């Protein structure tokens, strides 16, 4: 059931 | 629960909605600066959305992976998790998706009234700072997907199991924002807020 998350991080600005 | 697949149209509606809602959450919770945002017309209303191509592609890729799961009604929750500098969650925007028995009796009709129904979620998110405290500076976000008991769709966009540290939030305030009960799904949006941050 996870939870699953993207391996990549959210981009920094 | 019942077992009915949402189908493509509903899955695509939800993904287009979730994209707008993520952008709007990032804006109002100041996860990213107002400078990377420009208004776009969504659901017949001006919503602030990122002009940062990489942030955009990331949100897009995430939801493209969620879409086939939605089509088959295999998603229980999509959660926008806001993490402080110590990578401890400060806020969770939970989109909980269910299909209870007898759901469709006296329900709304999403496809026929898309803008009407979803605009209310937009409004609630846009004013939710009324019921939250400010977040710490330096917050980031991620997206957690809870799958039903009974996703690697894109080149170079892998998913992994979330860690306990992603999920552990002690003493959370619960703020319900909006519920939609339509023909083939129920969606509840609510926020969980860390007690002191």
């Amino acid at each position: 059931s996870g939870p699953w998350k993207p391996a990549k991080p959210a981009p920094s600005v | 629960r019942q077992d009915l697949n949402f189908g493509q149209v509903v899955a695509d509606v939800l993904c287009e909605f979730l994209e707008v809602a993520v952008h709007l959450i990032l804006y109002v919770r100041e996860v990213y600066p107002v400078g990377i945002f420009q208004k776009r017309k969504k659901y017949n209303v001006p919503v602030q959305m990122s002009c940062h191509p990489e942030l955009n592609q990331y949100i897009q890729d995430t939801l493209h992976c969620v879409k086939p799961l939605l089509e088959k009604n295999d998603v229980e929750k999509v959660v926008v998790v806001i993490l402080d500098k110590e990578h401890r969650p400060v806020e969770k925007f939970v989109f909980e998706i269910t299909q209870p028995p007898l759901l469709s009796i006296s329900s709304d009709s999403l496809l026929s009234h898309v803008e009407q129904l979803l605009a209310a979620f937009i409004l609630k998110i846009s004013v939710c700072d009324a019921v939250l405290d400010h977040n710490p500076p330096g917050c980031t976000f991620t997206v957690l997907v809870h799958t039903r008991e009974a996703i690697q769709v894109i080149k170079d966009f892998p998913w992994i199991l979330a860690d306990e540290q992603d999920v552990h939030m002690h003493d959370p305030r619960l703020i319900p924002l909006k519920t939609m009960t339509s023909d083939i799904l129920k969606m509840q949006l609510y926020v969980e807020e860390r007690a002191h941050k």
